[PDB]
């Protein structure tokens, strides 16, 4: 099958478990950052997503303890005007952002506890799929205490004109089964939402056949990181088609509600209450939508025991879908 | 538009976290607490409905006969298991105080003598083995009871180390069993209950848990001295570690600022042992107040086991 | 009750009438607005609005002659880095600027033109009362709109009082005679309250004070709110033109305004190309807004029955916003 | 995230539009579908059983046309005669408002029926209303659609020859497919412009070379899509470039002409949204 407990192992045992959701926190589209990182540690028991490039440049001050494990993002999202398919508005001028410095940032971090450290990625530094993975094993610092996850990117720069051709909005997925072999240095394998198809069958597709290729080569515990997914619909079909970590910025922007990511003041409206104080409806929906992550994580993690009956909601969905892709 | 939308308002975002949290548990769904109450009964079942009066009189039938070994003072019979965890490893989970008289020879040479002794008297009636820290009795109807040895000195009783086990422990076991029993009666007995419950939940914690079952006890203690909340589990158990997230920081210690002899273990104030066990008691804080926060009932569940 | 048909009128006969559900183009967030205005022509058959900030600075070209009218925006909302409550995230605008767009506009269908605001701009109530009607010309074929807005420019510091981040709905009350200048009413979503609740007893509040000055079928428009819950709340305490951008980000579906992506899964298809996806949601919000319009439209015959959705809550408000009167 | 997000994915807007909504025109709904069609047949249904045979005998009994129109009755509750496709008869005397108050009278020493007159035809009631267009000789000239006191100045030999051969060519759906649009036409608040004669000669040229559907259903929406473009030009036949109808909405692409383009277009894109919606509702309140 291609849903599987999966993770993170040091000497054979498990240290972060899969299906995991992870509510990641980045300044790009949120100025008031280190205010939220302040109020959800509260209710945030699980492990999180920041920013070296957050990290580099102030925008959070933790501290980070309060997390189960630190995915330490390697900073492509901030440094890039590119967007996720969940970005719902944006006014973004990212900074410098070189391989120096995400080479500090992750070399002095020292955290009690677990860290996973990203491949960095910047939209201007692109290289073939093979370079690729020769970059994050020599980036990448082995460590104690740290696992290694290389999140692939596309192989082209931007041209610039009126359309951008594959080579630059999609993932070779034909070269990452090729070099499929050299993931047994890695921990964990990345691609982006956006750009590993352009719709969700397509995303679905090339997921299985990336999952396919890491059970052939004996990596059938590797994580599929899929950066960006977060939501109450994509994100347990990508867990059915053989992925395993997912976050993204959608628990900042929306609201999860009976299997649906709506609108914010519509969830005040329907769940909270008309008469809710203003200055807490953010917050009330950040530990909210924390909680329905955690609730979703539990029923993909009990697919594996109870089947499709484990998910609350799309159910004729989420199996049509298992059906046709697989 | 219109000017407005910062995350706090210009507000301290722990405070408004303080306030949102605050709003939380002061609402509750009648459903959801029917729910948990039914898992706290069959948690408890074992203990609630164990035969206390036919431990009491197996203790006295097992110890007429032998001079040697004499039963402790304070009534405890606070063994039974709750959500299936069958470890004895402090005063909660053992039912009597068994002293020997005659010290140098160790914990291990005590234990042992009362496995022996009651072994041979009992042979045909119930099975006797020796534990990590308990002698366990087991009879043909499933009761097992709990017996902790002990030995007397010019100093007074000692009880056993919960980890080091070859010494015996600093604990002064009057003191302890006071606390532990005056506290439990005061608590409508329902102290030990979720002492019990809450190392169920520590044992299900795929990390290294560091803290003994005294220690465990003495942060209960330090919790439930001035808890006002409610008399059921289903509250006190988030309170323990909401409270030893903080007190296993600091040295144990009674009312007065005089130690108590049980945190020796986790070194000085704010070791890095200690700031690891309070992280861990501080997740499974948050997981139940999340837990109850989203009326998730497979949550509390998963807390168990 | 507080809803009832309301409209702009001329010679006593209803031009535009309300509850009106617009939909919304600007520049703001949308960098490729005209090319969304091409496209959405071809669905668009009632109004819509427009800015006169983009048609003055070319963001937009048209033609607009697909819609029945159009409400020309002042600007406001461009020239402002204040953004609404579905906003899930400014050059140059005078006063003179807005007044030589409004000045050269003309259009074969009804036009609702909107007084000028801006962030930096702000005048007590009363004198935005006599602002507008002194900049909005009284034209033929022309309706002439009124936006409140707060009465004191933003401070700057970390926080801002209720001056600069809401409208004085109590001189709002106080001056509503002087509403018989203008043919509509106008206030922001996030300036008329903190809250739902306060939007919409404020709402109900500027209702009551219109209808006793005999002015009971003047619309209400509340910029920034167009969605699947709040904008039936806002008519039912007293509202009656609702516009916003939401129909461009989300995507309405069983009265729920929900994440687009989503939406393309259980009911566009999970195979639907990529480059129909934005398109198509917005065909279908502007279907969508029209079913929700000839909701509250059937309210005033059929009662909470012409509703599809959320009809306990929208009871439960309605009561509680009237009762306090 | 990635490269992309553009509204058209950097396609022409209006290629995105065609795409999008072909797509929705392609596939259908059958409830729907079964619903308009329930909602048609009650809008045509004291036209299709009307008793055509009775109303030539009646016509004959009092008296006819050169060709056979029997286009009278009414659809969708509309009782108004501005057409040819609302007349049974053209009664044809030798020699405007004249010829109209004479046949009246006539009619009536035939026999004493109830006989009234109207704006454009003389109806005659039985207790069924047959529609009479009256005319003189000069080839025939027949009453204008717009003014009383004028003749239409068009062939009324040439129309005749279209709208009954088109009709029939249409299945005889043709007159009933005007009938429902001048009815939708009617409920609109604003000032409708175009005479009963000029909306015949559009669905003329607008079902020419018609492949769709022989349905109501398909049909009207079709009218409305073709007149919002036809209208801006000054009517014409195939080799003919005069039919003489339109001449009152003045040049090519005026203003008058482009607000009927404008009218007729919004009920183009109502009706279509409210097929892709599958809205009953909102396809009858466009008939009332
Ligand atoms: S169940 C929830 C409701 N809370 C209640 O407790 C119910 C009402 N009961 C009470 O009011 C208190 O529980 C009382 C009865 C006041 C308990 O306080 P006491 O003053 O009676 O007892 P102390 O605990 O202060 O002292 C008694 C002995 O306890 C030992 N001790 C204290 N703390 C510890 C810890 N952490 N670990 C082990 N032993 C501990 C002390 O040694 C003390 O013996 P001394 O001789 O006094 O040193
Ligand atoms: S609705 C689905 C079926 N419709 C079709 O088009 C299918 C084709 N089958 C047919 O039999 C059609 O009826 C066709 C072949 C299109 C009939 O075409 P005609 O050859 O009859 O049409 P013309 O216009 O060439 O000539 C017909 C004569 O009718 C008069 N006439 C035409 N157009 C008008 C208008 N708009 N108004 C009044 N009279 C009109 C003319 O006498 C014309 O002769 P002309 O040579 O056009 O003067």
């Amino acid at each position: 099958m291609l849903a599987k407990r999966r993770g993170f192992y040091l000497d054979g045992n498990e240290i972060i478990r899969t299906p995991l959701l992870l509510p990641s926190f980045s300044s790009k589209g949120f100025p008031e950052v280190q205010e939220i990182i302040e109020a959800t540690s509260d209710v945030i028991d699980g492990p999180c997503l920041i920013s070296a490039y957050d990290l580099h440049y102030g925008s959070i001050k933790g501290p980070y303890d309060f997390a189960q494990a630190i995915f330490i993002d390697s900073g492509g999202y901030e440094a890039s005007k590119d967007v996720e398919l969940s970005d719902l508005g944006t006014m973004h001028t990212p900074a410098e952002w070189s391989q120096d410095d995400f080479s500090r940032i992750i070399g002095s971090w020292q955290s009690p506890t677990p860290t996973v450290l990203v491949s960095y990625d910047h939209p201007k530094d692109r290289l073939p799929t093979r370079a690729q993975i020769e970059r994050a094993d020599a980036m990448l610092p082995k460590r104690p205490h740290t696992f290694r996850e290389i999140l692939f990117k596309p192989e082209r720069v931007a041209t610039g004109g009126t359309s951008e051709p594959p080579e630059v909005t999609r993932v070779n997925v034909s070269a990452i089964v090729d070099n499929i072999g050299m993931m047994a240095r890695f921990d964990a394998l990345g691609i982006t939402e956006k750009e590993v198809g352009g719709n969700l069958k397509e995303r679905m597709v090339n997921i299985a056949r990336i999952r396919r290729a890491l059970d052939k080569v004996k990596l059938t515990r590797m994580p599929i990181h899929v950066f960006g997914s977060l939501d109450t619909v994509t994100t347990p079909l990508y867990f059915l088609a053989g992925a395993d970590v997912f976050d993204g910025l959608t628990w900042l922007r929306f609201a999860y509600y009976k299997g649906m990511t709506i609108y914010r003041q519509n969830y005040a409206a329907v769940e909270l209450g008309i008469d809710m104080k203003a200055h807490l409806v953010d917050a009330k929906c950040c530990f909210d939508n924390y909680r329905y992550m955690k609730g979703l994580e539990g029923e993909m993690r009990g697919f594996l025991k109870e089947g499709f009956a484990s998910f609350e909601h799309h159910r004729p969905l989420l199996e049509r879908a298992c059906r046709a892709v697989l | 538009g219109g000017s407005g939308g910062s995350f706090g308002s210009g507000f301290d975002p722990r405070d408004i976290s303080r306030q949102v949290r605050d709003a939380e548990k002061k609402l509750g769904d009648e459903a959801f607490g029917a729910k948990i109450a039914d898992l706290f009964t069959g948690l408890l079942g074992d203990y609630n409905n164990r035969d206390t009066s036919l431990v009491r009189q197996r203790i006295d039938d097992m110890l007429e006969g032998l001079r040697d070994v004499a039963e402790g003072e304070l009534d405890l019979v606070f063994g039974g298991s709750v959500a299936k965890r069958t470890y004895v490893d402090g005063l909660s989970d053992v039912d009597c105080l068994v002293i020997v008289n005659d010290e140098a020879a160790g914990p291990h040479a005590a234990r042992d003598l009362v496995a022996k002794e009651l072994a041979a008297k009992l042979a045909g009636k119930a099975e006797v083995s020796a534990g990590k820290l308990a002698v366990t009795v087991r009879y043909g109807d499933g009761m097992e009871i709990q017996l902790l040895p002990a030995v007397r000195t010019e100093a007074g009783v000692k009880i056993p180390s919960a980890r080091v086990d070859g010494r015996w422990s600093e604990i002064d076991p009057g003191k302890f069993q006071q606390a532990l029993t005056k506290y439990n009666k005061a608590c409508a007995g329902k102290l030990v209950p979720a002492v019990k419950l809450a190392k169920a939940v520590i044992a299900q914690l795929p990390d290294a848990h560091q803290l003994s079952g005294y220690h465990i006890e003495s942060l209960a203690i330090d919790a439930f001295r001035n808890y006002t909340g409610t008399m059921t589990p289903a509250a006190m158990l988030p309170h323990f570690f909401e409270h030893a997230k903080e007190r296993v920081l600091r040295p144990m210690t009674d009312r007065t600022g005089q130690s108590v002899h049980v945190d020796g273990y986790m070194g000085d104030a704010h070791s890095d042992a200690r700031k690891t066990a309070s992280h861990l008691l501080g997740r499974l804080a948050k997981r139940m107040a999340n837990a109850t926060a989203a009326r998730s009932l497979p949550q509390w569940e998963d807390l168990f086991g």
